[PDB]
């Protein structure tokens, strides 16, 4: 029967903060049930790029027992202060949709 | 959060009509958004569903191999393209985002679908034999409405228009009746008074009391 | 497919009753359930989803709860507003199927029906079809049985029902049952009646008339 999703993790969960030129990687995992397809979706403060530019395309699947998972990546390779604010995840599959939120800092100041 | 649709009313078998559902104050390109159906006097039918990017798509198995769902992100705006249409698909639609259960929904548009032409009523009487009750049969009409009034307003307490019901035809009918004194059958006389506007159609049939025919 | 259906078919409460409504599954869908309210001319509004989650906005007072294939729904206390019909609904295994529906209503005392019997009109016999109209005029509780009797002969398929919404003045409902025959059918038979069983009444009433007497 499933076409249920359970939930949407984010990763790095907390403590998201980075010095202004920084690569920034958020790992958006989908679980869902077998008979179960997904669709991402990120919200960003940023403008200045493409969803195609920073989201990965690539099929990130897995599957055991009576679930499976769907990972999903933003990463934004050196960022700038416009770029702090808050990153949302959308996972979609047509009769549900669950989201999850973090918060990307970004202080002026170099990096090590 | 707003979802407000457009579209719909009248059609034959046969043809099509699509239905938009614009959204507005939320991120549109996110969220799972849907299709519900009512048709008179029935139940919630489900009957699509698609993903953000368009990738996924279901549809209930009645109307499979015939509606067509989309949707353009960058309009905000969810569509049901509705082809090779049935009279069981006379029902009110519904638009709505899915998140974990069918949050938000749309105004909802009617979609009629009949072979029948505009055609007026057949006023017919239903004469009376405490109080005694009498009334008017508007019987045979295409398009809605009708509207029923008695004595041109001068009577209301106790009047009883009843709603609309389809027939095997593919007409409608509706009765209008009212409950009165029986004391005054005699000297008071009842004109229900009934127009159907699509047909141009005005009628003015007066119940007269009647013993017999029972 | 799944199937859900409610109990019961609809329940009585006045101003700050404890409402409660049941909906049951054909199969198990563990805690995956919605909430519907829908009032008569709008689209309808979620109210609780996940067995007992309400949704921002929902007042405290509706609550739900149960788990698997039984679920339920309950009001702690009743309000003008509360007055409409509720569905409950099931996201487990598509298609998403929806329950039969509840009407909550005001509440009152058991008044009977008074029931009317009228014959079809000589001016509608004249163009080969005939229509017995039988009116049933404010009553209580809605649950209210028509059995058509041609020679004492059941009729079934033939008839069809309409009911108004409730009255604010004395809330009460009518309904209309429309025996429908062609002129032929009808020019043989002799007696018609109208059974109608309500729980106003201590044993069933019948209104018939013989064809053409006075």
């Amino acid at each position: 029967p499933g076409y249920r999703i359970y939930d949407v993790v984010l990763s790095p969960s907390h403590g998201i903060e980075l010095s202004v030129g920084e690569k920034l990687v958020l790992n958006c995992t989908a679980r869902t049930e077998l008979n179960v397809g997904i669709d991402f979706n990120w919200e960003y403060p940023s403008s200045k790029h493409q969803h195609k530019k920073l989201v990965n395309r690539d099929l990130k699947t897995q599957s055991g027992s009576e679930m499976k998972k769907f990972l999903s990546t933003l990463t934004i390779d050196g960022v700038t202060r416009s770029d702090q604010g808050l990153y949302t995840c959308a996972a979609s599959s047509g009769l549900m949709t669950k989201k999850n939120s973090t918060f990307v800092r970004v202080h002026e100041k170099p990096f090590v | 959060v707003q979802l407000v649709q457009s579209g719909g009313g009248l059609v034959k078998p046969g043809g099509s009509l699509r239905l938009s559902c614009a959204a507005s104050g939320f991120t549109f390109s996110s969220y799972s958004m849907n299709w519900v159906r009512q048709a008179p006097g029935k139940g919630l039918e489900w009957v699509s569903s698609i993903s953000s990017s368009s990738s996924y798509i279901y549809y209930a198995d009645s109307v499979k191999g015939r509606f067509t769902i989309s949707r353009d992100n960058a309009k905000n705006s969810l569509y049901l393209q509705m082809n090779s249409l049935r009279a069981e698909d006379t029902a009110v639609y519904y638009c709505a985002r899915v998140t974990d259960a069918f949050d938000i929904w749309g105004q909802g548009t009617m979609v009629t679908v009949s072979s029948a032409s505009t055609k007026g009523p057949s006023v017919f009487p239903l004469a009376p034999s405490g109080t005694a009750a009498l009334g008017c049969l508007v019987k045979d009409y295409f398009p809605e409405p009708v509207t029923v009034s008695w004595n041109s307003g001068a009577l209301t307490s106790g009047v009883h228009t009843f709603p609309a019901v389809l027939q095997s035809s593919g007409l409608y009918s509706l009765s209008s009746v009212v409950t009165v004194p029986s004391s005054s059958l005699g000297t008071q006389t009842y004109i229900c008074n009934v127009n159907h506007k699509p047909s141009n159609t005005k009628v003015d049939k007066r119940v007269e009391p009647k013993s017999c025919a029972a | 497919d799944i199937q859900m259906t409610q109990s019961p078919s609809s329940v009585s409460a006045s101003i700050g009753d404890r409402v409660t409504i049941t909906c049951r599954a054909s199969q198990g869908i563990d805690n995956w359930l919605g909430w519907y309210q829908q009032k008569p001319g709008k689209a309808p509004k979620l109210l609780i989803y996940d067995a007992s989650n309400l949704d921002t906005g929902v007042p405290s007072r509706f609550s739900g709860s149960g788990s698997g294939t039984y679920f339920t729904l309950t009001i702690s206390s009743l309000q003008a507003e509360d007055f409409a019909v509720y569905f409950c609904q099931q996201a487990k295994a598509f298609p998403p199927t929806f329950g039969g529906g509840t009407k909550v209503d005001i509440k009152r005392t058991v008044a009977a029906p008074s029931v009317f019997i009228f014959p079809p009109s000589d001016e509608q016999l004249k163009s080969g079809t005939a229509s017995v109209v039988c009116l049933l005029n404010n009553f209580y509780p809605r649950e209210a049985k028509v059995q058509w009797k041609v020679d004492n002969a059941l009729q079934s398929g033939n008839s069809q029902e309409s009911v108004t919404e409730q009255d604010s003045k004395d809330s009460t409902y009518s309904l209309s049952s429309t025996l429908t025959l062609s002129k032929a059918d009808y020019e043989k038979h002799k007696v018609y009646a109208c059974e109608v069983t309500h729980q106003g009444l201590s044993s069933p009433v019948t209104k018939s008339f013989n064809r053409g007497e006075c």
